């Protein structure tokens, strides 16, 4: 499962 | 399973970016902040989403663009509210400069409150944008219940669990108000190309972010649908002088020019769906079935045998039955009420078809529309009419209609291009609107009153269709005026009640016109009533006008350009009339 702070802070 | 981006993402990195969005000065910065909030959630959905979707950008758009929020109702918070909420969890001194600017804001607030809020609220944030939505839902929803201490509760965790900086945030989207500093058209552009002709055919901020989700992916031949609302089509301004060229030097329609309540209705069967122009649902007032509802029931059968399936634009009027007469919205009476209590009733007044039978129409001829039109319903008067149309192509016609407008009460005229399609949200091209140039002075004010009257038809024959007005000669000093000149011929419908009270009221007090053997009180020009009444027992009407011009018509030796009666000034004595004297100081003036 992806965590959004990999995406976000990206 | 059932699984969202909202329920994993901050409300504290929605707010950062919207921070980030409102400080940026240049439009390319402000676009980048969303960009790059957006590309992430797009990325992030993507893996989310890589084994399973309806799932999409909607929970924080409609965040972003709260004004087009249409799914949750009104939340029913004033600023005011507010106040008083922060200086309890704030614990605020009651009588201090903090507590009272809250309270004493003149209608940004969320600016005030941040200010406040900076130095003694240093908690960091803990809902995902999810959890906000769903707390406000909740305001909403207890605000339609009028549940007002459940509505506190939800504003208490909103508050109670967000940073200083979100609680900015929510009081803008609460107020509906974010003021990024770039527009929304910006916004539905940077999102996807096809984002905003969607949301002109669908005024829905979830189908458009779930049918646009892909950035790549466009959409072709988009259209109004049946039951989706679309937003409706505009008229331009038009200076008169000009219309022959506007219309393209060829025929066109001249229509009359309703103001009612721009409504639309979408038609399956037994089913009804009605928008209005700002896409909110009405279909609880009008009726979803022809069993229910203010309209519905009055109308279903007027549809041909053939008609299945129908979507129409036009305008709903308030009908009064027993003069036949529309009421006009600017009255002391209560529209609304004499509705409900039976006094008036609902009418459809229908000027476009977009649909009839799964036959889409937007891209036909305004021409075609209308034929087609004449084939989807037999027109009822008083509940579903066809407005009223004509061929048109000399700028002295549409003096004419104008003219004719006005008299009967109508505030305008429409003009529109038969070669026309119709375009949503689109002001101008085929659809214009013409009113009268009133000047706002002493000219939106003449105090005259009536001496003379003419008769309506057939059973409206009792009520009077128009009055003849008239100034006063200046007497001699002591005694009351005795003799009046007649100055202009004014429409008397019935649009307002206080008309037809005033008709009422007059009504025993006319006597026949007799041009062998005339009243020496009221002197005319050409233009002889049919009955007449005695100075002392008539009524002051406060008449609107654009222009003065000559007229052998009238005693004056001239008259009023486009005359509306304004008001019946009933608390003046007839004696208070407007003389001669002020008439001629008017004119050059
Ligand atoms: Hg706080
Ligand atoms: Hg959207
Ligand atoms: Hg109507
Ligand atoms: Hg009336
Ligand atoms: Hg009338
Ligand atoms: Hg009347
Ligand atoms: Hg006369
Ligand atoms: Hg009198
Ligand atoms: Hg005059």
């Amino acid at each position: 499962v992806p965590q959004w702070e990999v995406f976000f802070k990206r | 399973t059932s699984q969202t981006v909202a329920s994993h993402v901050p409300f504290a990195d929605l707010c950062s970016t919207l921070e980030r969005i409102q400080k940026s000065k240049g439009r390319a910065e402000k676009i980048r902040h969303f960009r790059e909030f957006l590309d992430s959630w797009r990325k992030f959905h993507d893996a989310l989403h890589k084994n399973h979707v309806t799932d999409s950008f909607y929970p924080a758009m409609r965040l972003i663009l709260p004004q087009l929020e249409r799914e949750r109702m009104a939340y029913g918070i004033k600023e005011t509210m507010l106040a008083k909420l922060y200086i309890e969890l704030l614990n605020l001194p009651r009588d201090g400069k903090d507590a009272l600017k809250l309270l004493n804001y003149r209608t940004d607030f969320a600016m005030i409150a941040y200010f406040v809020l900076k130095p003694r609220c240093l908690q960091k944030g803990s809902l995902t944008i999810q959890q906000v939505n769903d707390l406000l839902d909740s305001i909403a929803s207890n605000n339609s219940a009028k549940r007002k201490d459940l509505i506190k509760k939800s504003l208490l965790q909103l508050i109670t669990q967000s940073s200083a900086l979100e609680q900015k945030w929510l009081i803008r989207m609460i107020i509906k108000d974010l003021k990024l500093g770039v527009s929304q058209q910006t916004i539905f552009s940077v999102f996807h190309n096809d984002a905003a002709e969607l949301h002109n055919v669908t005024t829905d901020l979830e189908k458009v972010c779930r049918q646009l989700h892909d950035p790549s992916v466009g959409l072709s031949d988009i259209s109004i649908t049946l039951f989706s609302a679309f937003k409706p089509m505009l008229a331009a301004i038009a200076d008169i002088e000009h219309i022959e060229k506007d219309m393209k030097h060829q025929s066109f329609y001249i229509e009359t020019k309703l103001d009612g309540e721009r409504m639309q209705m979408h038609k399956d069967g037994d089913v009804y769906k009605y928008f209005s122009r700002n896409g909110y649902n009405y279909t609880d007032q009008f009726g979803a079935s022809p069993t229910e509802g203010s309209l519905t029931p009055f109308i279903h059968n007027a549809f041909k045998a053939d008609i299945q399936i129908c979507i129409l634009d036009g305008e709903m009027m308030a009908y009064n039955p027993n003069t036949q007469t529309f009421m006009q919205k600017g009255t002391k009476f209560d529209i609304k009420r004499m509705v409900e209590d039976s006094d008036l009733q609902t009418c459809y007044c229908v000027f476009d078809v977009l649909m009839v039978n799964n036959k889409k129409l937007g891209h036909e001829t305004l021409r075609k529309r209308y034929e087609i039109l004449s084939s989807i319903f037999t027109p009822i008067p008083g509940r579903i009419e066809i407005v009223q149309k004509t061929q048109a192509h000399t700028k002295n016609e549409v003096i004419d209609a104008l003219n004719e407008a006005i008299d009967k009460r109508e505030e305008g005229i429409m003009v529109k291009q038969p070669l026309s399609i119709y375009k949503p949200d689109k002001r101008g091209e085929g659809w214009l609107k013409i009113k009268p140039e009133y000047v706002s002075g002493l000219m939106d004010e003449l105090d005259i009153l009536i001496v003379g009257g003419y008769w309506g038809k057939g059973s409206r024959g009792g009520m009077m269709s128009h009055f003849l007005c008239a100034v006063a000669e200046k007497p001699p000093p002591g005694e009351k005026p005795s003799v009046f000149h007649t100055l202009s011929r004014v429409g008397s419908g019935c649009t307002m009640k206080e008309l037809y009270d005033l008709g009422l009221k007059l009504a025993k007090y006319w006597k026949p016109f007799h041009r062998k053997a005339p009243p020496s009180s009221i002197l005319c020009g050409t233009e002889k009533p049919e009955v007449y009444i005695e100075p002392c027992n008539s009524v002051i009407v406060q008449i609107k006008a654009a222009e003065i011009v000559p007229s052998d018509m009238y005693k004056t030796g001239c008259t009023l350009r486009f005359p509306r009666i304004e008001k019946i000034r009933d608390d003046k004595e007839w004696h208070e009339c407007m003389t001669l004297d002020d008439l001629e100081q008017l004119r050059g003036k």
